[PDB]
């Protein structure tokens, strides 16, 4: 682990409803 | 002629010696409108190039073995990462501040919020909060929808309660954006099609406490349609804010055009929307109601930030200009009534947040 810098499945439902 | 927005060039990034190969999505990042940090390949010593905007004339250069580097939107701290090692340094001190090994590539991240950073790998969003040994706590697994695209933005309201994860893929001539809204605490998640999105709050009048609201615009297929939508259940005493769907233009030159980002403001409760060919768009967010509709830049402006000093959006496109849109505050109320033709929403805009031009009844 040398440093990177130098310094020195889901459940589907409805939550909106996009219909106008 | 009176206009509603103000624009500023703030810097061209080819002036200070960053070759526009690495002026791009892949290389260059701006989390806030404080730091620009750029990606760059010289020799072969792979560095980065660190631009404060309080000192844009005096850029750093340190070399890096990393894949991406993000700045804090607040602190000049820089988070690195490899594959599935990360790392969290303090700059001005020189200090490695934390350090993550995940079990997964994390293929995209985002600081969200002064000391959280959000880590989307193949299957997972996690959430890693920058206070003592905290270690990236699980979020929600990702849908089928965003399977095999490329994840370009992750957004969260302020509660960070309601989660947004952006990709897109390419479906026959059109970038297709897909969406997954998350709720943490109902435990479920819904597809949108979407190409760009923020949440916002928003205080109704007649009413005690804020909205939570988000707002997308998809150019989706009946066309480009902006989207405004309370999310979870209003507190009680609030009535909830009525759903806002309106047509984004695009012109017939521009029809292979969309949107790629959104900000907004919430000193004047504005959306500003950004497309792929350069395109600013200026809505109303109480209303949806279409402000002003002109094209910013020649080239496609990638990656955009708030703007705290002028409430507005702050972006920089692929030649390299870093420049910036906001509402134009003695101006915007008399373009609404007078060019806009639309005294209504000049009337509401300068009684809800304090705008001049109010004497024109």
């Amino acid at each position: 682990s040398r440093p990177l810098i130098d310094l020195m499945s889901p459940v589907v439902g409805q939550l909106i409803d996009l219909s106008s | 002629q009176i206009l509603p927005i103000r624009f500023q060039e703030h810097l061209q990034l080819q002036n200070l010696g960053i070759n526009p190969a690495n002026i791009g999505f892949s290389t260059l990042t701006m989390e806030s409108d404080k730091f620009i940090c750029i990606r760059e390949k010289v020799g072969e010593q792979a560095q980065v190039v660190i631009i404060d905007m309080n000192d844009p004339s005096n850029p750093i250069r340190r070399p890096i073995s990393a894949d991406s580097a993000i700045m804090n939107p607040a602190s000049k701290v820089i988070a690195l990462k490899a594959g599935k090692t990360l790392q969290i340094f303090n700059i001005e001190m020189k200090s490695k501040m934390k350090a993550h090994t995940m079990t997964d590539d994390v293929t995209f991240w985002k600081w969200i919020s002064l000391n959280t950073v959000a880590l989307v790998t193949d299957n997972a969003v996690y959430h890693w909060s920058m206070e003592g040994e905290s270690q990236p706590v699980k979020m929600f697994d990702r849908h089928s929808s965003l399977a095999g695209c490329q994840i370009i933005n992750y957004r969260t309201d302020a509660k960070q309660k309601w989660l947004l994860l952006t990709g897109i893929s390419a479906q026959q001539n059109r970038v297709v954006g897909a969406m997954q809204l998350y709720s943490v605490d109902r435990k479920v998640s819904q597809p949108i099609e979407g190409h760009a999105a923020s949440f916002a709050q928003f205080k109704m009048e007649g009413n005690a406490e804020e909205s939570t609201l988000f707002c997308f615009a998809v150019r989706g297929q009946a066309g480009g349609k902006l989207h405004i939508i309370e999310v979870g259940t209003p507190p009680t005493g609030n009535q909830p804010f009525p759903k806002k769907a309106v047509d984004v233009f695009f012109p017939p030159e521009a029809q292979n055009d969309f949107p790629v980002a959104m900000q907004i403001s919430e000193k004047h409760d504005v959306v500003f929307l950004i497309t792929k060919y350069g395109y600013i768009h200026l809505y109303d967010l109480e209303t949806g109601t279409c402000i002003y509709m002109n094209r910013i830049s020649g080239e496609t402006i990638f990656v955009t930030a708030p703007h705290e000093a002028t409430a507005g959006i702050i972006g920089v496109n692929r030649k390299g200009q870093v420049l910036s849109v906001c509402v134009e505050e003695e101006n915007i109320i008399p373009y609404i009534t007078n060019v806009l033709q639309n005294p209504d929403l000049a009337l509401r805009m300068a009684v809800r947040n304090n705008l001049a031009g109010a004497e024109e009844l």
